[PDB]
């Protein structure tokens, strides 16, 4: 073995960054004059990735502080190869992605 | 079978027996996520069983992907690994040279893999007669030609403004010929058009020719494509063949491409057809065989003829970005009988039917059971 893991845990990835891009990119449409969301999604792309204090009470959809806090709770069939600085990192890279592209950077 | 030929056998094999689950994502971890996607899908009222029930028969979430860039990453993952895959997709592409030839060099009578992304000439279209006073860059449409009172510019779609290399007097002639109020914001191509008709028409023509000559030079090129191209070596003494594989974004999958044999069918081709075809989808001046030609190649299988006609014939000018890998048969077979072996494990059945559908049971379980907690 080795690959088949690696592959795996790859795709399923993939697929959890597929459904953080609809819910973010969803939520995103609705900003306000101050750009609220944007803001705290910036902040989110580069959040220290032993932070959990922004998700008390944060603008950010709540599948997202759900995946962020506990994804083993959020999705209890997730696997345990996957770890929960893994998820933070996706979901860090993936506010990344979305940010420069909204803001036309990208 | 320890050859190339027999990874490709395989592979479609695979695919095409067992769709999503070649990805090798758990039936339940994909049953959750489904759910946290489709809550608001649920109707409020009501009694809450059958509305999450109606929910859980409409989901799509078994059926594989479309995305062609998802599709060709499986097969660059299953045929060279993960970290070969990796390393194959940061390298760079060559734009395939007007008779392939460069292609074509580099297919030696080894087992390759072919990473094709296809780019469409993203040119302007539309055209703003302005006085300079009034053109402001930070605000006026990008992607766009203007005309001022004697230059002519392109504000591209990063919001730089690109002078065209007009005289004075070309632009000047141009800018006073143009006086019909509906013309100032227009198209820059008119099939119709006619400078015969009058000095505006001709200067709307000519302006349209100025434009569409100095783009040549131009990179509007954007990505629109993606797909593989899988070359086993000969290793009998059958003429060697080539295989493309893809999914095309909002109109198939993989898992359809090989059920309608349309790798096959391409690679009847031979490699010497294909490629000639491919190189010329990028030299053709002709929108009627540029989407002739993009339709037999990329349409869903019996799809050929209507894929690139009305709205979709191809009218802006296309090009082929390719790279090239060696394929061990060692790995990749590997590889394909370690997702066969999770398949046979965890969803096992008598024959592939079986397999799919206790997958898709054991998805939509977890999805119940996850939208139920959630509500």
């Amino acid at each position: 073995h080795m690959f088949f893991k690696d592959y795996q845990k790859k795709n399923v990835m993939r697929l959890l960054q597929d459904s953080l891009e609809k819910i973010i990119n969803e939520w995103l449409k609705t900003d306000d004059e101050s750009h609220t969301k944007l803001k705290s999604l910036q902040e989110l792309s580069e959040m220290d990735i032993n932070a959990t204090s922004f998700a008390e009470h944060s603008p950010l959809p709540d599948f997202v502080t759900r995946l962020w806090l506990d994804p083993h709770k959020a999705l209890d069939a997730m696997d345990k190869n996957i770890s929960k600085n893994e998820i933070r990192k996706l979901i860090k890279e993936t506010a990344r992605e979305i940010e420069l592209v909204f803001t036309h950077q990208k | 079978e320890k050859t190339g030929l027999h990874v490709h056998e395989k592979i479609k094999h695979m695919v095409k027996n067992y769709g999503t689950m070649i990805t090798g994502i758990p039936a339940e971890i994909l049953g959750q996520n489904e759910a946290e996607i489709s809550v608001g899908y649920v109707k409020k009222m009501g009694n809450m069983k059958e509305n999450i029930a109606e929910v859980v028969r409409k989901s799509e979430m078994t059926q594989p992907t479309n995305s062609a860039g998802k599709a060709s990453n499986e097969v660059c993952d299953l045929l060279l690994g993960t970290e070969g895959a990796s390393e194959f997709e940061k390298s760079s592409y060559q734009v395939l040279s007007g008779d392939g030839s460069n292609l074509k060099g580099s297919l030696p009578n080894k087992n390759l893999l072919v990473r094709v992304e296809m780019d469409r000439f993203n040119a302007p279209q539309k055209y703003q007669k302005i006085k300079r006073e009034e053109f402001n860059p930070e605000t006026a449409e990008k992607n766009k030609i203007y005309l001022l009172e004697d230059q002519l510019v392109y504000l591209d779609i990063f919001g730089k403004v690109i002078d065209l290399g007009q005289t004075s007097d070309t632009c000047h002639r141009l800018f006073n010929a143009i006086t019909t109020p509906f013309y100032q914001n227009y198209i820059l191509y008119d099939e119709y058009i006619d400078p015969e008709e009058s000095a505006e028409e001709a200067a709307m023509f000519e302006m349209g020719e100025i434009v569409k000559a100095k783009m040549k030079n131009i990179d509007c090129w954007t990505a629109t494509h993606s797909f593989t191209i899988f070359v086993p070596e000969s290793d009998s003494e059958d003429t060697r063949t080539l295989y493309p594989y893809q999914a095309y974004w909002t109109s198939h999958t993989l898992q359809q491409w090989f059920s309608g044999d349309k790798d096959e069918k391409l690679s009847r081709l031979g490699i010497d057809g294909y490629i000639e075809k491919l190189a010329l989808l990028g030299t053709t001046t002709d929108s009627k065989i540029r989407s002739s030609i993009y339709g037999e190649l990329f349409s869903p299988p019996g799809k050929e003829h209507v894929f690139c006609t009305g709205m979709n014939e191809k009218f802006s000018p296309l090009r082929v970005k390719f790279k090239v890998t060696e394929v061990n048969p060692e790995i990749a077979l590997q590889n394909l009988e370690e997702v066969q072996e999770f398949i046979d494990t965890n969803y096992p059945g008598e024959n592939a039917k079986d397999q799919c559908e206790l997958y898709k049971i054991k998805a939509q379980e977890a999805m119940t059971k996850q939208l139920e907690m959630r509500l």
